[PDB]
């Protein structure tokens, strides 16, 4: 079956960068394109990034140009976003997607907190 | 609530739904030496609209956003905004943004922009080869050729204006653009997804019926053809009508009002194409008057009168 | 008996009535001070078009027929042909060819051509300055000025697809167009004839309410607002549907089809335009999934709530 | 009171010149475009000519071009159609119409007949 | 009121032709205002509007709303129209009954703005 | 004072179409209800259709439903009855009356008789 | 009326902005129903609206 | 009865924007022209803004034009004030009040004040 399993997230400060990835199985991978996307709290999902299949187009939301970065590794059917100069309004969970044929799929996300703020429990 | 039903409009009333001109003609022909599946157009009977099919025949072949220059070049690449300047969507379950174009070609047409701080404008040709390994419309990433190196804005609001098609004048005459070969919408190596299927008529006898129209040519010598299964008024009534599908094939007959009579019958399929019960290509002679009604829902293995 | 209602679309899923492109959104303003007599855009409530209303949303504002060119000049003459290619006949009921603009301004577009004996092409950008004493579209005659003086031929099909307006720089910024001035449709000191009659509430404390485009703009600072009285939509779906006008006023609700909150509601006259009890200059915040909603017929002296 | 009379209709030979005249009374016939309409026996009216206001702007149905010519006398409030090279086909009941306002008005016309024959009888 | 209705086509809005309380044809030349029992002030009436086919003895009520300061309430002149939850259910040229229940207001609005009980209606 | 005159009465044709008229003076006759009422031999007066001050409400007895039409000219204040399709039952003295505050008016009356009889004498 | 005048932009309508009846500042605070002169009934007044350009002494009416 | 309670000053710095907000309750509140009103130290009060019951007419002291805007929410009886561009000068209390029938109730108002 498709698989996506997102990992690398965390609690991080304002300004820093962190990487996220994901690894893909049960489908080529490769020739299809990839996408993250990301849900902060109280909101729906929102678009971040996407991929084609050689890397040689990528796009970004508005609000992350110029700051994150998406790439790919066929044959290790992995999934990357660089995130540099994260804000706080950057927290969110970060899922990967793709869509295969008619159908989406999508993995169970890897959790970002951006804040200065040293005190949070459950 | 209400019956299905199909609009009283004549051919020449209506509009293609791949390209934004008037239809103009029927033709039937066989299609299965090559494969059938447009994206605009695209509409079951019971009002779903399917591929990158959207209401307006305005917004077909039409981009907008913002533009950068590509040094060396006088080429810009488009960052695709959704229809109200806001961010496009590439993870939507659509092959592409609603509108795109759907055949490998070049379109030749008019890049607009607005400053938005002084409200002052521009206008350049530009065109827009959707073969293109930078033609990446699903990702929001389009590439123009225009006649200018320097007269665009980053940051401001542009549009495109689609016009016409051109073909290189010294290769074969009309081998281009080519209406039945798609675009890969995410640019090379990359599969389309969330596409309407293929057509193909499966009845012994039948072929596909073509609402027909020839695009503007400006410049060499292109194959002007451009054939849609359903005109943009039958998607436009089927999605307001929104009339649930009785069976899989709604009979209709084509009538001169000033008469009464019948000039022929085809095959509606609740899936969105129409059938002809001919063998070869041919185009119809029709009175201008002439339109289409909707007569019953039938089964799948109705045979046609001939046409 | 037919019941009247009007289409279930949202603003932005419809199309501007005076030139291709689609609404973006309602604007009300007061207009006593001058004469709103748009003639694309015109149908009553029971579908009969009027003005130079016709039903393609493409072929607003296009021109089509055989070009002469003007001798020491890059102007051609196009001698009208109807929007099918057919005759023009000067004498018909009407102010000009359906689809002429109905404003005082310079329309940027493309010039293009097929010569029919070997399928070579050309296109050419080309203004129309519809304020011209060469603008003469109701008796056959209209002047284009483009950027070229020899390569198109006589005698051959010219289609004239619009883009966008311009403004002289040099002058006021916005001076120009001017959407509410209709052309001489037969040139300098000639009487228009056959209009839709001129609007304007009736009732005290009304305004109209505008669907409102901006055009695409191609040159200098032109005032690039367009509003039209019906959406072309509209005008589409009351010609279709042609169902009698039970008095004269439809009330309309404004309606958010999630909550069924009504956002405001408004007045549609049976003669075809819509007015809202409003006092000033107003762009109206709407949810993007609004739509109009046919409640009931009313009197011309209805109160509105207060939009 | 509009009234419209035309004059100046007869029996020529092929090849031969005919003047039409239309007098205008009871609207100012300046400032409105002026027509000129030909109908053959059994046939429906065809458009021949149009003129404007000033007469800077005029038009003719490609079967006319380059024979006829359209013109006009506003203080005398009259229209003219000069038609040269006259062809048989060319024969039919010429009127002069104009549109003022919603309504249209037409003249009786006058009888143009372009033949080598020469008996006719009520 | 009782009278008979017909349907106003493409809304739920019906006419009813007036009768007297008896449903013996109503006289708009009588010297009164208006029907005896008419609502004599301005406001938005909410009842049912019952009826019976009287072939089969079939029967239907629905919910309806009279505007009492509405140009379409003519009472002296035997026409009143009703705004109701149907589009259909209602039979032409059949006995039809509003029975009243209460008084509404427009909830968007200032409270207790109306019924304005000392306006008469323009019967 | 009030006065009212009705017009338009005679001997006509089953079948055929008649237009009464009723000219008012005397006060504004905008603002006032009318009515037609007809008094037919043998029977006391009973209304034919009555119409509100604009002309937006009108009713018609149920005899005369479909057939007849009630209208009005405020600035000329003259009543009108458009009667089709008449029937030998129609005939009848017809009236204009109104009511202005507390008191009655009516016209002397015109009358209608429909017959394909057409021997009578006083 | 007193006061100035804001033309409304589309009509030949303008909205005055009272005065009070000296010039002074008007205060919708004050406990009456209206600055004082005001019409008491409902009907259309019609009247003539004068102004003066201060800095050179021109009128209009 | 009826009440009303202001709410939202505070002390700011120069060119700031502030929201002011009087609840009302014990009348229909929609209905009612409802005014702001301030007092500085030493001074008389004065009259700042006024709007009618569905904000289609409102007005503004010379003083405060162009940077405060008067709004109203009448389903949560609710006056607001937006106050932008703040200077020194406008330091005072602020007061809503209305006015019923013959009678005029005011607020017991928000202290603002606006320094370097």
């Amino acid at each position: 079956q498709v698989q996506l399993q997102e990992s690398g997230g965390g609690l991080v400060q304002p300004g820093s960068s962190l990487r996220l990835s994901c690894a893909a199985s049960g489908f080529t991978f490769g020739g299809y394109a990839m996408h993250w996307v990301r849900q902060a709290p109280g909101k729906g999902p929102e678009w971040v990034s996407s991929i084609n299949s050689g890397g040689d187009i990528t796009n970004y939301a508005t609000s992350v140009k110029g700051r994150f970065s998406i790439s790919r590794d066929n044959p290790s059917k992995t999934l990357y976003l660089q995130m540099n100069s994260l804000r706080p309004e950057d927290s969110a969970v970060y899922y990967c997607k793709t869509q295969l044929a008619n159908r989406d799929y999508r993995g169970q996300g890897t959790q970002v907190t951006v804040s200065s703020h040293h005190h949070h429990h459950h | 609530t209400k019956p299905f039903s199909v609009p009283v409009l004549t051919v020449e009333e209506m509009t293609n739904s791949r390209f934004p001109i008037p239809l103009e003609k029927l033709f039937t022909g066989p299609s299965s030496a090559f494969v059938v599946q447009p994206q605009n157009g695209r509409c079951t009977t019971d009002g779903v609209l399917l591929g990158t099919t959207q209401l307006s025949p305005v917004n077909i072949c039409t981009f907008r956003g913002d533009v950068t220059h590509i040094t060396g070049s006088r080429n810009y690449t488009m960052n695709l905004a959704s229809q109200n300047w806001n961010d496009y969507d590439p993870t939507e379950e659509i092959p592409a943004p609603l509108g795109t174009p759907d055949f490998v070609g070049k379109i030749q047409g008019v890049l607009t922009q607005t400053t938005r701080t002084d409200g002052s404008t521009r206008g350049h040709k530009a065109t827009v080869y959707t073969g293109s390994a930078d033609f990446a419309p699903k990702l929001g990433r389009v590439q123009f050729e225009t006649d200018t190196d320097r007269d665009f804005e980053a940051n401001q609001n542009t549009k495109f204006t689609p016009v016409g098609v051109i073909q290189d004048g010294g290769t074969t005459h009309r081998n281009e653009p080519q209406q039945w070969v798609l675009p890969s919408y995410s640019g090379r190596n990359t599969h389309n997804v969330h596409l309407a299927p293929a057509v193909a008529p499966t009845f012994p006898g039948e072929q596909l019926l073509f609402f027909r129209s020839t695009m503007p040519g400006c410049s060499g010598y292109p194959n002007m053809d451009l054939d849609c299964l359903l005109p943009q008024e039958w998607v436009q009534y089927f999605y307001q009508e929104a009339a649930p599908a009785q069976s899989d094939v709604a009979l209709l007959r084509f009538v001169n009002p000033d008469t009464g009579r019948v000039l022929f019958e085809c095959k509606l399929h609740k899936s969105g194409y129409v059938t002809v019960a001919h063998t070869g290509q041919h185009d119809l002679v029709i009175p201008p008057n002439g339109y289409f009604r909707f007569d019953s829902w039938v089964n799948q293995f109705y045979t046609l009168a001939p046409m």
